[PDB]
Order: C-alpha cells, then structure tokens, then sequence
C-alpha cells in the first residue's frame, strides 16, 4: 500500500508497463465559505495552508501593532494634556479632565 | 478583421476567447490543442555498441624466437611469451620442449550488432514547434495540423490561425543527449576520443558505417596456462552493457511539466510550459451584422447551483427576450469563470442554460449574449471528491478573490481597528493643538 502525495499541478504514476495515470486535487474542504469566521478560516487554510497562515498571521500582527499604536498616541496625548497641570503650585484638575485623563 | 489572443499551452483544455468586431454579432471560438511538439535539432557527435575482441590464431614458433609488428587497429596489443610448451590433442605441438615462443595478438572493433544496438551521442540545439489545435468555428468541429514556429497560417473553412512562436524557450532536452531506442537520455557524454573503459563511450564511432574506430578498454594480453594454446586476456568489459544496465529512468518518466518523449524523430510532447499566441484571420464574409442576428433584451441571471469543483459543476439560468430565432455566441466577462457552451440556440420568450466551472467561493460574473451582458452571483460549495483524472477548466485564484462574506468580515475588523486609530489620533491631534495653542 503505497500513499502518494499529489501537488496542485498534478502527479502521474505509471505502474508496470500500463499506461500512466494521471491525478489533480480537487478544492475540497471540511470548513466553508459563507461560515462563521472560524469556518472562513478553515475553509482557506485547508486550500492554501501556507498562504493563508501567513496572511493571518501578518494581518493579525499588523492589526494589532495598529491597536499600540492607538494607544500610545492615547497616553501621549495623556501626559501632555495633564503635566501642564501637575506642575501648578495650587494645581487643580477640572472634572472633565479628571475623569477621562486622569 | 485580425484577432490576437493567447491561450495557456496546455494539452486536452478548450479554451474560447471574443472576436468583438463592433457593429457585427460576435463570435465565440473554442481552441483546444490536442498535442504539442518540440523536435530539436540534432547533430550526431558518434555512436556507441559493444565492442568484439578479435583475436587471431596465436603463432607458435618452435625452436625459435617470433617477433611482433604495430598495427593501426583501433587498440591492439601483441606480446611474444617465451618458455611454452603447448599440448594438442594427440601431445605435444612441438620438438623443442623450452626453446618455444608463442605470439599472442588482439585487437578491438565494432561488434556486427552494432548495426542494431547502439547508443547515439547528438548535440541539440533549438527545436522546431508544431501543433495540433481543434477549432470550433462557427459551430464546425476543424482539426488543424500546423507548425507552431509562427510562420505557418493554416485554413479553418477560410480563416486563417497562425500558432507561435511559443514564449517558453525550456526544452526537456539538455545540450547533450543520448538516444537508446525510444528511450532518450540526459547524458554528458564524453567527447569523442576521450571514452573510458568500462564506461559509456569507451568504444565511440562517428557513424554507423564508419570503420573509424576509436577505442579504450585496457585490453590486456596475459602469459597462456602451462600445456595450453589458448589466448587470456584482461579487458574492461563493454561500456555499452553496463551503461544498458545502468541507464536508470528515461527523460520519459523524469521530464518536468509532465513532457512525453518518444524518438525516430527525437520529440518532446505536451509540456505544460508556458503560453502559445494565436493570430486568427476572419473574412468579412464570416459576420453577420447586429441586425440581422437575434437579439436578447430583458435578461436576468439566476444561479440554482454551484459547486467549485474541477469540472462544470456550476449550473446558470438566464431568463431572455429574443428578437428571432437563431444561433447566439456567449462568452463569459472573466477570467475566473469558465463557461462550457460557445453557443446556444435561443427564440421567443424563455430561459437558457449554461454550465461552468470556477475556483471562487463567491462566483460572482457577467455574461455576455449577443452583445447583451447579465450579472450572475452565487455561494458556491467545495466539491467532496479530493482527487480526479482530469486537469482544471479553470484559472487559479488572486489573492483578492475571496468570498464575500470573507470579505464583508475583513471590513468590519479593517474599520474596527481603523476607527480605533483613526479616534486615537484624533484626540491626540486635539491635545496637540490645545499645546500649541497655550504659550
Ligand atoms: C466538437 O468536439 C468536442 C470534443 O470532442 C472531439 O470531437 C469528437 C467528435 C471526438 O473525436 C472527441 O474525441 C474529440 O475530443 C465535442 O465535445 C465532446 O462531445 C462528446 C460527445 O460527442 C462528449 O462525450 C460524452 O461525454 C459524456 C460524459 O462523460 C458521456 O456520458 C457520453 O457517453 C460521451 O462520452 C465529450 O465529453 C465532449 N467533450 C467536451 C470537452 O465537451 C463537441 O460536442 C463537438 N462539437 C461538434 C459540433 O461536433
Ligand atoms: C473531513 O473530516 C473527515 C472525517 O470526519 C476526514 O475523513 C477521514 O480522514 C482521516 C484522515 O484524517 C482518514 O484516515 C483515518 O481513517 C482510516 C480508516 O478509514 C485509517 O486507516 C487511518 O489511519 C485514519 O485513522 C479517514 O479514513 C477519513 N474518513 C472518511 C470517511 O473520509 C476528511 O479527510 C476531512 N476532510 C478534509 C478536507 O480535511
């Protein structure tokens, strides 16, 4: 019993003095397209297990280096909407600033 | 009217491509190639076949000493044993029992078989093209034999395709190349005069008549057994033998893209390499004018069923008011759907039925009817079956093309962290401008 692995361009096989046979892959999947998300990804993964890991894997980095980003530009804009304040001898913060900054 | 298109080179898979000539029905023609041929040119460098050894009765000299002469054959050898003293049948050869010399000669030439089996070492160079393309013009089923060079119009009922040049240059075939029977070899045979006993080429001819020998094999001449006449001799054994033994696989079993070799001519079929440009010629006699042809108005595309498997598996109705009765040309507006049907038969009020084939998860197309287009959409379904016995009559998908509910969850999760950024550098532009504004 012999399993060969068949590439999307196809194999051939000849086996004795027969007549090659020749075999192509079909786009089957366990998961789906029209799914729940988890359902798209399998769908893709089982038909292009090396582009669509790389594409999720860079996407879900580049989205969440976008989410620090976010961030960081949020506890900048705090330090320098709130030292002004700080440094006021009789310093005191509005309630408004105190609630969403502070 | 001149048409350009290209088509994959690819062998058992019909292609169709547009002739638009505006102001005239358009037409829709199916090319399939049914084989695809590269015959190298080839330049014989010599032969190989098993080499005899000839060896001559030996000479006997008794009561004295022989002497031998050089020759010219191809590689000879003669040494003169004292001290023999040889027996026949009835006793001894001869009256001298130790003053005896026995001359011992041998030489190597071209075995009669080689005029059957044998080796050739070509040298190839460029290979001419050739094809054969099924048309399916206007409906008619033409089989064309054409050189695919670029130089050769063939007729197809008074179009004329011209096929070539090819845009792969790859041959199977190396500089090199050794032809057995059928069997064609990749080998980097030595240059004539440079063979190596017990190897391939060690007996090397430039053509089969030729009695131009060139040969190594190390031929031996040893001192004959005590009370013997016989002859022995150490000799690498034919080259050619071992070499047949030896060949491994022929380029027909380990040539890339699924090539077909086969030899008297030496040819290289069906590479999947590539492309192939056709240049098809129509008659203005061929067209008929918009008005004359049927015409489709009111047509909506409905698709019942879609599967994204290699075959046709995709099934489209389209409903359609025709104008008369007649033959119509449908053509499909992408690449990533294949339809199956060049042309359908529409009259009256009704629906028409085509089949196609694509790799989409989403299918979504237009289609073109007489120069009247519809838009199709469907949720297609993976095919349960992994493996079949047939190549796809589809193209390959992009990167882009993914399913629209893919693509509708990629937006919302695009615009999330977007919105996410876009708000995070909004206040932090705000806090700025409120820095700047105070002093
Ligand atoms: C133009 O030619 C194509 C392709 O067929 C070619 O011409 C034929 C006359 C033969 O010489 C073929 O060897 C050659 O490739 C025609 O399409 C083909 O039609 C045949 C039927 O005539 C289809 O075979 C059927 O297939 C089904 C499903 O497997 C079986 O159940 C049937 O029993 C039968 O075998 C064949 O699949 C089909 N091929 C394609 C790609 O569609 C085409 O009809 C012809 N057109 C005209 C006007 O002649
Ligand atoms: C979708 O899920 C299917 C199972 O629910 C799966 O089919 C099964 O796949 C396994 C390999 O993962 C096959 O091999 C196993 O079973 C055989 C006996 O049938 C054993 O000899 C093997 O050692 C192993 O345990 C199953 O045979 C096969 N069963 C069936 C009914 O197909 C599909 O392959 C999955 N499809 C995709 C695209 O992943």
């Amino acid at each position: 019993e012999i399993r060969l692995t068949v590439p999307t361009e196809g194999l051939e096989v000849t086996w004795g003095n027969n007549e090659p046979y020749k075999y192509w892959p079909q786009l089957s999947t366990n998961g789906t397209a029209h799914g729940h998300p988890h359902e798209i990804i399998l769908y893709y993964y089982e038909l292009y297990p090396t582009m669509t890991v790389v594409v999720v894997s860079v996407a879900s980095f580049v989205l969440l280096s976008m989410v620090g980003v976010a961030v960081g530009m949020c506890m900048c804009a705090r330090r320098r909407c709130i030292t002004p304040y700080e440094l006021t001898p009789g310093a005191t913060v509005p309630f408004l600033l105190s609630l969403i900054c502070c | 009217y001149e048409h350009v298109t290209v088509i994959p080179n690819t062998v058992g898979v019909p292609y169709k491509t547009l002739v638009n000539r505006p102001g005239y029905s358009p037409m829709v023609l199916e090319m399939e190639l049914l084989s695809v041929t590269l015959e190298p040119t080839l330049s014989l460098d010599y032969i190989t076949c098993e080499y005899k050894t000839v060896i001559p009765s030996p000479y006997v000299k008794c009561c004295g000493t022989a002497e031998c002469k050089d020759k010219s054959l191809p590689d000879y050898s003669c040494k003169v044993f004292t001290g023999v003293y040889p027996f026949m049948w009835g006793g001894a050869y001869c009256f001298c029992d130790t003053e005896n010399t026995q001359l011992s000669e041998a030489h190597v030439e071209k075995s009669e078989s080689c005029k059957t089996e044998f080796a050739s070492a070509y040298r190839a160079h460029t290979a001419s093209a050739s094809a054969k393309l099924r048309v399916l013009y206007q409906g008619n089923n033409v089989t064309v034999s054409a050189y695919a060079n670029g130089d050769h119009a063939v007729t197809v009922k008074d179009a004329k395709f011209i096929v070539g040049p090819m845009s792969s240059a790859w041959t199977p075939f190396d500089n090199k190349i050794v032809v057995y029977k059928g069997d064609v070899y990749n080998m980097d045979y030595p240059p004539f005069g440079a063979g190596r006993p017990g190897q391939f080429g060690d007996i090397q001819s430039r053509t089969p008549e030729s009695e131009d020998v060139y040969a190594n094999t190390q031929l031996v001449l040893q001192r004959p057994s005590a009370g013997t006449v016989h002859v022995p001799y150490s000799q690498a054994p034919s080259g050619f033998k071992y070499w047949l033994k030896e060949r491994g696989a022929s380029l027909q079993h380990t040539a890339p893209f699924g090539c077909q070799i086969a030899t008297n001519p030496v040819r290289a079929m069906n590479c999947a390499v590539g492309n192939m440009p056709i240049s098809i010629d129509i008659p203005d006699a061929a067209f008929t004018r918009v008005v004359d042809a049927p015409s489709l108005t009111d047509m909506s595309c409905e698709v019942p069923a879609c599967t994204h498997s290699s075959d046709f598996g995709g099934v489209a109705i389209i409903k359609y008011a025709a104008s008369k009765k007649g033959k119509c040309a449908v053509h499909s507006m992408t690449n990533a759907v294949t339809i199956r049907e060049a042309e359908i038969e529409v009259e009256g009020n009704s629906q028409l039925q085509i089949s196609f084939s694509t790799a989409l998860a989403s299918a979504e197309f237009r289609v073109q009817v007489c120069s009247t287009q519809v838009h199709c959409a469907a949720e297609c379904h993976p095919p349960k079956d992994h493996i079949v016995n047939y190549p796809a009559s589809h193209t390959t998908l992009g990167v882009q093309d993914i399913s629209v509910t893919a693509m509708s969850w990629v937006q919302k999760i695009t615009g999330g962290v977007g919105l996410v950024v876009a708000v995070a550098a909004l206040i932090l532009i705000v806090v700025l401008c409120v820095s700047f504004s105070r002093h």
